[PDB]
């Protein structure tokens, strides 16, 4: 009816990484959820530190 | 509940 | 240049909707639209963010916020980025983005955090937060030193007693009656003392 | 026993996070709404700032992401059938005219 | 308390916890004063010789 | 009072419980 | 911008009311009895103040 | 390395001052620190380290201490309120145990 | 360290923070002991 | 160059070491120390003489 | 005996209820960010 | 009311919950 | 139904339907003598 | 078009066998916690392959 855009998207907003840290304090993150692709990169920690 | 405060990034 | 190509063949919207009973949907429609009962939300980062560049072989970084309504004001979190490893998300393509492995901006693995010497913070040209003699070096935020000679270290490494003190209670309210490790749900992935990890 | 003259090396590596420095007046988090946010200095007047950081050396062009956490925040009003409205208000940093 | 072990060719210990209350309150009733009291029952380390 | 040391969650003190005052540990006990 | 922040802190609820306050108290009912099956507890921005 | 110059921080494990909360005052607090190497250090096999040549040295010991920035009206009363005999502070040792 | 506890005296355990099925993940809503 | 130095907005010096010059700097005792643009004074070093 | 471990907090009366009823509010109120909680000894009585 | 039969934290019986008392422990529901 | 009721599918929980005597005997033992998991608690959708 | 988890099992079938066991998918699809997830559960063991 209004065709006015609710989404009111700000240039100096990080809507990825408002998310990618959000899910860490919701739930457990090692975990593999394939649906929406919810695989955390992680490093090998014998790797990184020798 | 509804009293439960909201997530914010470090408080 | 490598070959990798995408293609949108067709794109579906789903919504899966509870079956409520149509009583309840419309009574629960009725509340909704009031004044009182309005959905409000906030962004878990919740922050401004602002990408400030740093030259190649640079060591003092400058910046500068010129004067504005401080009120309801929340801290800083700062990281360092790469040029090479952030894209300009400002345009809709950004041609001179040549890299696609991990992105810190984005996917939240920031790696160069070891790479801060230390911070000084100055409201109004004079008065150097958080002041009232504070910290151990009250005048700025020492992350880590090259030559310590009076002994403000912690936990085997550079990092300092001023920087471990800051972290162990931004993040976990541990630090002023002792310092030990933070039960498992405060210490997330992205966390301080699950990530820090010092070395000899 | 022909151990030579060694000298010690020390560091940390931190992936993964942010340095977080709250705007509290004991570094604590108190609340969502700290209590310099809700300070007479710092919310009934206008300040300056001047932040410097000092950084290692890299042979490459790097970035500075500061964070300068605010209260961004929606607020959704639906008062008739297919009516949606929002009004936005971040503070300190707000973006609105 | 008669104890039965396997043998061992090496002079060994036995090392056997009396579980007690070993429980300290402390008083400060002025500047610069910590009056502290122990006790610890049943295997005290004060009576009367003391 | 000393009811206003303490975070509002919401317009109400988040006052801390009651059960929390003293420590009971022992080594099983 | 305002002398004054908090007729727009409680309005966004920045500082303000738990959504047991300043919600309707049939919508506070009614997000009560159906919690275990539709979540009504994320609408809502309940604010913490220090 | 063989040589190693350290930087340690060691915690207080006496159960009256290890989680005690001093109210003001001047207090001296002394302690005796070991330089026994069979001590001080572990190996993994057991061997004697005074015959296999290790040692220590301390060069300085700094005791540092993290006050709480409390309201010198907060921090008055709740030091006035822990002076009382009914306030007591009162601890017990975790093992609780006589040791024979 | 103590799990909840209501005081009606008597010491009467409280079934807050108890683990439930929820349609919505339950660390963003309540804390679960 | 033909340009004007310094066209830029200069930000005033701070007042701790490492960052004022660039130079050579030297120990309490005379030993060479690198300048702050080294990659060795991203960490901590450590002497000390054993027993 | 039973007047000395009501002094020593070995059976008697928990932490809320022989502290002073002003420092059982301040340290509730206290509670999350300068916990007095590991101070006072409760005793638990079989 | 059975209430020296409840181990005694501090000065009154530890008792448990009235709604514990029974079960619904059933496989998916 | 009065043989849900009586098999408890549904109806009174254990705090309800058994005495009131034994519901203060299974909350004061409930910590050394558990008597929880011997009454069946109906859950009703 | 009926797929869910980058596999061939299909988004009714993941709706009723996530709402079966864990009451998730009307307010969304997300991990559920690990009590909830236990051994001989859904999520625990499903494996999307391709």
């Amino acid at each position: 009816a209004s065709q006015l855009n609710a989404v009111v998207d700000l240039q100096d907003r990080n809507t990825e990484l408002s998310y990618q840290l959000l899910l860490d304090s919701i739930g457990d993150r090692t975990r593999y959820f394939s649906m929406w692709n919810q695989a955390v990169d992680s490093y090998d920690p014998d790797v990184r530190i020798i | 509940g509804l009293r439960f405060p909201s997530k914010m990034f470090g408080g | 240049v490598d070959g990798a190509s995408i293609k949108f063949d067709s794109i579906c919207l789903y919504a899966t909707f509870f079956p409520m009973a149509h009583n309840t949907a419309s009574t629960l429609e009725a509340m909704l639209r009031n004044d009182t009962n309005d959905q409000s939300f906030n962004d878990y980062l919740s922050a401004a963010n602002m990408l400030y560049p740093i030259p190649a072989n640079a060591t003092n970084v400058p910046i500068s916020i010129p004067s504005r309504n401080w009120a309801a004001f929340r801290g800083w979190a700062f990281t360092r980025l790469k040029t090479k490893e952030t894209p300009s998300l400002g345009s809709g393509y950004d041609p001179y983005y040549t890299y696609s492995g991990s992105i810190p901006y984005l996917d939240g693995t920031f790696y160069l955090n070891h790479t801060f010497k230390k911070v000084a913070i100055t409201f109004d040209s004079s008065v150097s937060w958080p002041g009232n003699d504070r910290l151990l070096t009250p005048n700025e935020f020492e992350i880590k030193r090259s030559v310590d000679g009076e002994g403000y270290n912690v936990a085997q490494c550079n990092m300092t007693k001023d920087w471990f003190l800051v972290q162990m209670l931004a993040n976990y309210n541990i630090g002023y009656q002792g310092f030990y490790i933070p039960e498992s749900y405060k210490d997330r992935m992205y966390s301080f003392f699950r990530n820090f990890q010092p070395m000899s | 026993k022909t151990a030579v003259d060694s000298i010690t090396q020390k560091k940390f590596l931190c992936d993964r996070t942010l340095w977080r420095i709250p705007f509290s007046s004991n570094f604590m988090s108190m609340g969502a709404l700290t209590d310099l946010g809700q300070n007479l200095l710092y919310a009934n007047s206008a300040h300056a700032l001047d932040m410097t950081f000092e950084v290692d050396p890299m042979d490459e062009p790097t970035l500075l992401y500061v964070l300068f956490e605010v209260f961004d925040v929606v607020r959704v009003h639906r008062p008739h059938r297919g009516v949606i409205e929002t009004v936005y208000l971040r503070t300190p940093f707000s973006a609105g005219n | 308390m008669t104890f039965e072990v396997d043998p061992m060719d090496e002079p060994t210990l036995l090392y056997v916890l009396f579980e007690v209350f070993d429980v300290v309150r402390v008083h400060r009733p002025h500047r610069g004063v910590i009056e502290t009291v122990y006790l610890r029952t049943p295997f005290s380390a004060g009576n009367a010789t003391t | 009072n000393f009811a206003s040391l303490a975070p509002r969650h919401g317009s109400r003190p988040f006052m801390g419980n009651w059960q929390d005052i003293g420590t009971s540990n022992m080594s099983g006990g | 911008a305002t002398p004054s922040m908090m007729p727009q802190w409680s309005y966004m609820h920045i500082s303000g009311q738990d959504a047991s306050e300043y919600l309707s108290p049939g919508l506070v009912q009614f997000a009560r009895a159906t919690e275990t099956y539709f979540s009504l507890n994320n609408k809502f921005r309940n604010p913490t103040v220090a | 390395g063989r040589y190693v110059p350290f930087h340690i921080q060691v915690p207080q494990k006496f159960f009256a001052i290890k989680n005690l909360l001093l109210l003001p005052g001047s207090y001296t607090y002394e302690w005796n620190f070991r330089k026994d190497v069979n001590m001080v250090l572990q190996s993994s096999l057991g061997n004697d380290l005074r015959v296999d040549g290790a040692s220590i040295k301390f060069d300085s010991i700094c005791l540092y201490a993290t006050f709480f920035p409390m309201a010198h009206n907060t921090a008055s009363t709740l030091e006035a309120m822990l002076r009382n005999d009914t306030n007591d502070q009162s601890f017990n040792d975790y093992l609780s145990a006589a040791n024979m | 360290p103590r799990p909840p506890v209501e005081e009606p005296a008597v010491e009467t355990v409280s079934p807050e923070g108890r683990g439930e099925k929820r349609p919505r993940p339950d660390r963003e809503e309540t804390l679960v002991t | 160059d033909g340009s004007i130095v310094s066209s830029y907005l200069t930000t005033r010096m701070p007042p701790w070491a490492g960052v004022r010059q660039n130079v050579m700097g030297s120990s309490i005792d005379g030993r060479p120390v690198l300048p702050a643009n080294s990659t060795t004074l991203t960490y901590e070093t450590v002497s000390g003489t054993p027993l």
